[PDB]
DNA sequence: AAATAGGAACCCCACATGCCCTGTGTCTGCAAGTACAGAACTAGCCAGACAGACTGACCTATTTTTGTGAGGGGAATCGGGAAGTATCCATTGCTAAGACTCAGCAATGCTGCAACTCTCAGCAACCAGCTGAAGATCAGC
DNA sequence: GCTGATCTTCAGCTGGTTGCTGAGAGTTGCAGCATTGCTGAGTCTTAGCAATGGATACTTCCCGATTCCCCTCACAAAAATAGGTCAGTCTGTCTGGCTAGTTCTGTACTTGCAGACACAGGGCATGTGGGGTTCCTATTT
C-alpha cells in the first residue's frame, strides 16, 4: 500500500544542480517525515536530512549543510532534494525513506533509489563479512560509540535494491518480517540474529541509530549463504 | 476486488448536493475536491466502525457500529437506533 | 369511525362549498352532486383522509355502495343523488 | 427557441432540492464506494443494508453542511462561484 | 426474539395526549426513540460527573436538576426543571 | 396492597421504573436516589412532548396526517433553543431548512 | 434586567404610515419572539402578530394582515412594526411583548406602550367588575370557546401602565408574583384567585389564550378595593 | 527629519515578539473586574479564587487568539490584510458559534 | 460593591496584542468593539457554567476546578489548574 | 512473602495498583480485569514518556535544562499526531507556535 | 493536609528515565498531571462504553486495547498498543 | 361519454390475546449523608507610590473600494446510451440462544512500606549592563 | 537597480541574585498478600434470518458536444483609513495587614437505599377486523 516513487537515473555535468522527487502515496502525507539517505561504495549509507511536510520543518546533516536543500509540495505529496555545485564525489544513489514523527519509529519504507552520476556517533559493526550454510545461526554485533536508549534499527539491502527494515527499537519486529530475525541489546551493545537461513538471506545488513541528531549507519555486513 | 469507485460519485450528484446547500454557481474544479473530502470522511468513519465490529468478534458491520463511530466523531445520527 | 357519511353530513349542515354537493330536501335527506365539482369534493375527501394517491370520484363513489348493505347511504335512480337514512339524520 | 438565462434554472434547483429529503447520490455507487473503502481495513467484510444507509445519510449531511460553509466563504470574497479554495478555508476553520 | 424494549409506546402516548388526531411514521418513531436515548445518556452522564466531583456516591434529584440546568439552553431548562420538580412533589405525596 | 406504577404515582407517561433500572445498570453511580428516576422521566417526557407538539404543528401546516422526519427536522431547526440542544445531531430523512442567500437572488 | 423600550406618543394625520420601535435589551435577542398587541378602550386587547428574530419568521392576525408588517433588525436588537393606511379607527396604544418560543411560555415582559392616535376562540370573563375590602377572596373565570390545553395566562394591568404577568400555563406563578395569586382549571374553564387583597391589587385582569394561531384576550375585569 | 519606520514592519516585529512569549496580554485587574461584573448577574456576593480568575484569563486569551487566527485567514481569503468585523463574524459562523 | 462598565477595561492595545499573537498584521478600527462583544459572550457562558457547578456544591467561592469543569464541558479543556 | 509492586512486576514506572483502584472506583464497569490496569498504566507511561522526551529536546534546543509549559506546547503543536490528540486542549502559559502568513511578509 | 495524590512522582521517574539531566517546573508538572488524568479518563470511559455495547460487565485488556486504537491517532496507537501488550505479557509471567 | 356495479386484493389503525419477565410491595441491615460545633484559612478590602501603559491628536502612506472592460468558464440544452432499481429466487454463512462449566474477580482483614507533607540548601534562570551583527530607511549616482 | 551611510533592534557574554526545584525526615494510608465463593464469561451446537449472488425488465440518470452570457479578474484612480510619533495622563502593580466570612474536620445518628423474594400486571410479539382504498373491466343511462 505505502509506496514512495522516485525518478530514474540522471546524468549531470559537474558544477550544475539537480533535483529529484519522492512522490509518496498510500498514507497521510503530512504525518510522516521524509528522510533522505545517500549510499556510496566508499562510505556506505549516509544520512542527509529529513523534512516534515506537516510544518515544513527540516534538519540537515552538518556535512551536507548547504549542499542539499529539501522542499515539500503538499498538493502533489512530493518531496524534492536539490544538490548545488555538484562535485565529482557525488556519483551515488540517493534514497528517500519514510519515517514517522514518533521517536521509536524508524525509516520503514524506502524509495527505489535515483542513481545520480556526475561527470557524532560512530556505529561499529563487528563482523565485516561472514559465511554460513543453509540452516545455521548468525549474529551481527553493532557496538555504538555513545549511549542510545534502544533507538537502533536493522536494515537488509539486496544488491541493486532499496534496503528493507527488519528490526526497529532494537527489539521490535518490523511489518512482514518473519520471527527468524531477532534483535537484542540496549545502551551501546546491539545484536541481530537470524535463526533459520534461506537463499533469500544473502544481503548486506546495516544497523542505523537515531538516538542523536546526526543519524549514523553501520559499515554493513555482507552475509553469504553456502 | 473493487477499484476507482470514487468516480461513482458523479458530477451531477455533487451538483445536487451543492444545490441542497444553496450553491448557485459551481467551479469546474470543485468536483475533485469534493470527492477527496468525501473519501477522507468515509475512510475515518468506516475505520472506526470496522474497529467496533472487530472488537465484538463479528464480520458484519451493523448500523449500531456506524452510529457509534459517528457519535464518537461528534456526528450523532438519529433514526438508525 | 365510519367517518365518510359524517363528512357528507357535516359540510351540508354547515353550508360549506355548496358548489359540489347541496340540498333540495333536508327532511328526507337527499342531496345532489355537481358533475363538475364532484372531483374537487373527492379530492378534499382524499386530502382529509391523507391517503397515498389522489382519489377520483369513481373511487369516492365506490365507497357509498358498501353503505347500502348497512343502510346509511343508498343509491336511487336519479343522476348524482343519494340520501342518509333516518337514524343517521 | 426559448432558453432560460443562466442562474434561473440553478435557483429553481436550489428551491427544489432544499424542499425534498431523499438521498441525492444513487445507492449502488455509494455502496460500491463504501465496500471498496472498507476493503483496506478488513478483507471479506459484510455490511447490513441499514449500515450502508446510515453511512450514506451521514455523508449527505456532512457534504451539505460543508457546501453551506463553502458558499458562505465564497460570498465573503464577493463571488457567487464556489472554488476549491473556499472548501479549504471552510475545512480549515472548522478544524479538519 | 429478545424483546427489544424501545420507547415507542410512551412517545405514542405522549403524542396522542398532545395531538389527539395526528399519527406518526415508523422512521419518525425511531428518530424520537434515538432522541430520548441521547438525552437520557447526556443527562445521566453529566449527573454522574456531578456526583463524582462532589465525592457523592448517589445520584439524587438535585444532581438531575443541576444536569438539566447545565445541559438545556434557555427556557428549555426552566420548563424541564418545573416539570421535574412538580413530578417529584407529586410522587412524594404518593 | 394493589400494585401501582411509579409513573402513575408521579402522574407521568414515561416509565419511571425503566428509567430507574437504566440508571442503576448504566454505570453512573453506586446508588440511585428515589426521586432521580421520577425527575429525569419527567424531563424526558417534557422534551418529547414539546418536540412532538412542534412537529405536529408543522405537519398540520403542511396539511398532512402523520409526523414524518421532515416535520421533526423543521420543528427543531426552526427553534433556536432546540437547535442549540441538537446542534451536532443529524436526522435521517430530515433534509435542510429552505434558505437562500440574498446575494444569489436576482434583482 | 429584561427591558423592552418603545417610543413616545405619535401625532399622525389619517392616510399616512407610522413605524414604531421595540428596542430590546437584557436577554439573548434571537431566542425570544417579539409579540405586538394593540389595546383599544372598546375592544380591550387584540393580538396583532409576532416576529422571531432567529429566522425573521412572522405570523399576523387575520384581521391585521396587510395593515401591519413586522421587521427585525438584529444588529441593534430592535423590532419595528409598520402600520400603513392609518384609518381613524387606529387610535390605540400598541404594546410589544416578549414571548419565548416555548409553547408553555407567554408574554412575560411588556413595553411601556406607544400611544398612536389619528387625527376563532372567544374568551368569556364572566365577572365584569367587583368590589371587595382588604381581606376577602375573589375569583375570576375565563370560560373558553374551544379547548386549550392549559395554554392560558393571566395578566394584571394598572391604568396607564403596561400589563404585568401573574399566571402562565394556567397554574404556574410568574416571576416575582407573590403566592397570593393562584390560577386553576384546564380544558375550557379557568380560574384566577387572589388570596388576600390590598389597595395595590386594584387593576384590570385579562386572560390570554395562546393555544391556537390567533391569540385572543379576555373581555377584562375591573377589580375595586374597599 | 527623524527616523520613521514604514507601516507594516513594526507590526511584523510585534507579531514576532508576541508569538515568542507566553505571558498574559490583558492586564490582570481589568479582567478580574470584568469577571466579577459578569458574575454579578448570576449570583450576588460571589467569591473567586485567584487561580479561578487566572484560569478564566488563560481560557479567554487562548480563545481570542485562536479566533484571531481564523479571522486573519478569512481576511486573507477576501484578498485583504486588514481584519474587519465581517471576518470575525464569518469565522465564528463557520466554527458554529453563531 | 457594584461593578459597572468594565468591558472597556479590555483596552485597544490589549486587543491589538491579542491580534498580534494571532498573526494579524492590520486591524480595522471596528474590530475592538466586536472583539469586546465576543469576549463578553464567551465569558458569560463559561462563568454561568462555573457558577452552576459551584452552586451545586453548596459553596460560595468559585474554585479554579469549577472553571476547569465549565471549560471541559464546552470542549475547551484546560491544562495546568487541576 | 515480601511485597512486590505490580508496577515492578509489569516493568512499569506508573502505579498499576492506583490505576486499578481508580478504574474500580471510577464508575466504568461492574468489574475490572487483572490486565486492564497494567495495560492502562503502560499506555499512560508511553504517552507521558513521548511527550516528556519531545519537550526535553525542545528545552535543550532552547539551551534550557528545565521543561516549562512553553516547551510542552512546542513539543505538542509541532507533532501532528500529538496535536490531533490534544486539538481541543489549552495549555496554560504555553503560548502559540511562531507562524506568519506568507502574504503578510514584505515582497521585496 | 489532604493527600492530593497526584501523578507527579511517576512522571518525574519517567522524565529521569528519558532525560537524566533535565528537570521540570511546577507548572509543567501540573500540566502533565492534567494530561495524564485526561487521557486516563478518555480511555477508561471509552472502554466502559465498549463493554456496555457488547453487554459485557467487565473491562479487560481487550477493551483497553480497542479504546487505545480508537482514540489514539496514527503511530501513537500502534506504539501504545505495543507497550501495553508488552507490559501485560511481562506481568503475566510474574 | 358520464355514471354506476362490482370482484378482488390491500392498507391503516385500533382492538384482542397469550405470555413472560420485570417492576412493585414488603421487610431488613447498615452506611451515606446530615446537623452541629469548633478550628483554620484565605479572599476581600485598605492604602500609598510610581513607573509604564494608555490616549488622543496629527500627518501620511498604503490599503481598500469603485468603476471599467474583456474573455473564457460555466450554465443551459439535448439526445443516446449506460447504469440503477425493483422484484424474485436460491444459497450460505454468520449471529445469537440455550445449556453447561469453572477461573477470575469481588469481598475481607492485616500489615508494612511507598507516597504524601513540610522544610530548606543550592542553583537554573532572570536581570542589568555592555557590545557586535543584522536589518530597515533615505538619498545618490 | 545597486550599493552606501545611519540608525535602530536583536543576539550573545558576563557578573549578581533570587526565587524555585530537588532531596531528606516523619508518617500514614493504601497496595499487596492469602482465602473463599460464586457468577460472568468461555465453549458447543444449532435454529433462523439476513446478506450475497444472479436474472430480467424497466426507468432513471449521466456524458459529451454547442452556444453564449455574465461572472471573475486584472487595472487604474480615489478616498478612506490605519499606523507611526509624541506629549500628557491615568491606572495596574507591588507591598503588607486585618478581618471575617467561608471552608474543613470530627461525632452522633438517622434516614434512605441496596438486597432478597414472591408475584402479577405491563409490555412485546402476533393476530383479526372495520372502514375504507385501489384497480381494472363491464353495464346502463
Amino acid at each position: 500500500e505505502v509506496q514512495l516513487q522516485q525518478s530514474g537515473p540522471e546524468l549531470v555535468e559537474p558544477g550544475t544542480s539537480v533535483k529529484m522527487p519522492c512522490k509518496a502515496s498510500g498514507y497521510t502525507f503530512t504525518s510522516y517525515t521524509i528522510q533522505w539517505v545517500k549510499q556510496t561504495p566508499r562510505q556506505g549509507l549516509e544520512w542527509i536530512g529529513y523534512i516534515y511536510p506537516y510544518n515544513a520543518g527540516t534538519k540537515y546533516n552538518e556535512k551536507f549543510k548547504g549542499k542539499a536543500t529539501l522542499t515539500s509540495d503538499k498538493s502533489s505529496s512530493t518531496v524534492y532534494m536539490e544538490l548545488s555545485s555538484l562535485t565529482s564525489e557525488d556519483s551515488a544513489v540517493y534514497y528517500c525513506a519514510r519515517k514517522s514523527s514518533r521517536l521509536r519509529s524508524t525509516l520503514d519504507y524506502w524509495g527505489q533509489g535515483t542513481s545520480v552520476t556526475v561527470s557524532d556517533i560512530k556505529m561499529t559493526q563487528s563482523p565485516s563479512s561472514m559465511h554460513a550454510s543453509l540452516g545455521e545461526r548468525v549474529t551481527i554485533t553493532c557496538k555504538a560509540s555513545q549511549d542510545i536508549r534502544s533507538y537502533l534499527s536493522w536494515y537488509q539491502q539486496k544488491p541493486w535494491k532499496s534496503p528493507k527494515t527488519l528490526i526497529y527499537y532494537a527489539t521490535s519486529l518490523a511489518d512482514g518480517v518473519p520471527s527468524r530475525f531477532s534483535g537484542s541489546g540496549s545502551g551501546q551493545d546491539f545484536s541481530l540474529t537470524i535463526n533459520n537461513l534461506e537463499s533469500d538471506d544473502t544481503a548486506t545488513y546495516y544497523c542505523l541509530q537515531h538516538g542523536e541528531s546526526p543519524y549514523t549507519f553501520g559499515s554493513g555486513t555482507k552475509l553469504e549463504i553456502k | 476486488v473493487l477499484r476507482d469507485n470514487i468516480q461513482g460519485i458523479t458530477k451531477p450528484a455533487i451538483r445536487r448536493l451543492a444545490r441542497r446547500g444553496g450553491v448557485k454557481r459551481i467551479s469546474g474544479l470543485i468536483y475533485e475536491e469534493t470527492r477527496g473530502v468525501l473519501k477522507v470522511f468515509l475512510e475515518n468513519v468506516i475505520r472506526d466502525a470496522v474497529t467496533y465490529t472487530e472488537h465484538a468478534k463479528r464480520k458484519t458491520v451493523t448500523a449500531m457500529d456506524v452510529v457509534y463511530a459517528l457519535k464518537r466523531q461528534g456526528r450523532t445520527l438519529y433514526g438508525f437506533g | 369511525k365510519i367517518r365518510l357519511y359524517q363528512f357528507l353530513l357535516d359540510l351540508l349542515r354547515s353550508g360549506d362549498m355548496k358548489d359540489s354537493i347541496w340540498w333540495v330536501d333536508k327532511d328526507k335527506g337527499t342531496f345532489q352532486f355537481s358533475s363538475k365539482h364532484k372531483e374537487a369534493l373527492a379530492h378534499r375527501w382524499g386530502i382529509q383522509k391523507g391517503n397515498r394517491k389522489k382519489m377520483t370520484y369513481q373511487k369516492m363513489a365506490r365507497a357509498l355502495r358498501n353503505y347500502g348493505k348497512t343502510g346509511e347511504v343508498k343509491k336511487v335512480k336519479k343522476k348524482l343523488t343519494y340520501q342518509f337514512s333516518g337514524e343517521v339524520l | 427557441p426559448h432558453r432560460y438565462r443562466p442562474g434561473t434554472v440553478a435557483l429553481r434547483e436550489i428551491r427544489r432540492y432544499q424542499k425534498s429529503t431523499e438521498l441525492l447520490i444513487r445507492k449502488l455507487p455509494f455502496q460500491r464506494l463504501v465496500r471498496e473503502i472498507a476493503q483496506d481495513f478488513k478483507t471479506d467484510l459484510r455490511f447490513q443494508s441499514s449500515a450502508v444507509m446510515a453511512l450514506q445519510e451521514a455523508c449527505e449531511a456532512y457534504l451539505v453542511g460543508l457546501f453551506e460553509d463553502t458558499n458562505l466563504c465564497a460570498i465573503h470574497a464577493k463571488r457567487v462561484t464556489i472554488m476549491p479554495k473556499d472548501i479549504q478555508l471552510a475545512r480549515r476553520i472548522r478544524g479538519e | 426474539r429478545s424483546r427489544k424494549e424501545s420507547y415507542s409506546i410512551y412517545v405514542y402516548k405522549v403524542l396522542k395526549q398532545v395531538h389527539p388526531d395526528t399519527g406518526i411514521s415508523s422512521k419518525a418513531m425511531g428518530i424520537m426513540n434515538s432522541f430520548v436515548n441521547d438525552i437520557f445518556e447526556r443527562i445521566a452522564g453529566e449527573a454522574s460527573r456531578l456526583a463524582h466531583y462532589n465525592k457523592r456516591s448517589t445520584i439524587t434529584s438535585r444532581e438531575i436538576q443541576t444536569a438539566v440546568r447545565l445541559l438545556l439552553p434557555g427556557e428549555l431548562a426552566k420548563h424541564a426543571v418545573s416539570e421535574g420538580t412538580k413530578a417529584v412533589t407529586k410522587y412524594t405525596s404518593s | 396492597a394493589k400494585a401501582k406504577s411509579r409513573s402513575s404515582r408521579a402522574g407521568l407517561q414515561f416509565p419511571v421504573g425503566r428509567v430507574h433500572r437504566l440508571l442503576r445498570k448504566g454505570n453512573y453511580a453506586e446508588r440511585v436516589g428515589a426521586g432521580a428516576p421520577v425527575y429525569m422521566a419527567a424531563v424526558l417526557e417534557y422534551l418529547t412532548a414539546e418536540i412532538l407538539e412542534l412537529a405536529g404543528n408543522a405537519a398540520r401546516d403542511n396539511k398532512k396526517t402523520r409526523i414524518i422526519p421532515r416535520h421533526l427536522q423543521l420543528a427543531i431547526r426552526n427553534d433556536e433553543e432546540l437547535n442549540k440542544l441538537l446542534g451536532k445531531v443529524t436526522i435521517a430523512q430530515g433534509g435542510v431548512l429552505p434558505n437562500i442567500q440574498a446575494v444569489l437572488l436576482p434583482k
